[PDB]
């Protein structure tokens, strides 16, 4: 590896995510978006499940 | 789901004392483990 | 570059040799990588030229 090779022989880096969901508990996820919280007013609610 | 409940209180006493309390959830482990046996550690 | 020539001479070789179906062609290929691998470590730029090309045409010889 030199920084004058051509873009065919100039190095990569790889990282490969391999995603399993085997018979146990899943925390693996992407965060959750939350909302403004809102008093007084009729609503359509969720907080937490 | 390996739930651990809990409580601590003082006592003056051989046996297990008579009274009533509730343990209240602690630790609440994702981890999927098979459990048939169990050891305690001094 | 002896760096870029090594790196095609080393995938040539690996191709030729997955499709190398009999021995003499194993055999001729191996020698081939001998001769480039001593040439690269020397740094002759020549003799891992020439190897090279003639790899390149066994492979293509045994694509067709
Ligand atoms: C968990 O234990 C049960 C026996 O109570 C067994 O049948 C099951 O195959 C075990 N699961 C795993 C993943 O070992």
């Amino acid at each position: 590896f030199q920084p004058t090779n051509g873009v065919g022989y100039q190095p990569y880096r790889v990282v490969v995510l391999s995603f399993e969901l085997l018979h146990a508990p899943a925390t693996v996820c992407g965060p959750k978006k939350s909302t403004n919280l809102v008093k007084n007013k009729c609503v359509n609610f969720n907080f937490n499940g | 789901y390996f739930k651990i409940y809990s409580k601590h209180t003082p006592i003056n006493l051989r046996d297990l004392p008579q009274g009533f309390s509730a343990l209240e959830p602690l630790v609440d482990l994702p981890i999927g483990i098979n459990i048939t046996r169990f050891q305690t550690l001094l | 570059n002896d760096d870029e020539l090594h790196m095609l001479m080393t995938d040539l070789v690996y191709e030729a040799l997955h499709f190398a179906k009999d021995e003499e062609i194993k055999k001729r290929v191996f020698q081939l990588f001998e001769l480039a691998d001593k040439a690269y470590k020397n740094n002759d730029r020549q003799k891992l030229e020439k190897v090279v090309e003639e790899l390149k045409e066994l492979l293509e010889r045994l694509l067709s």
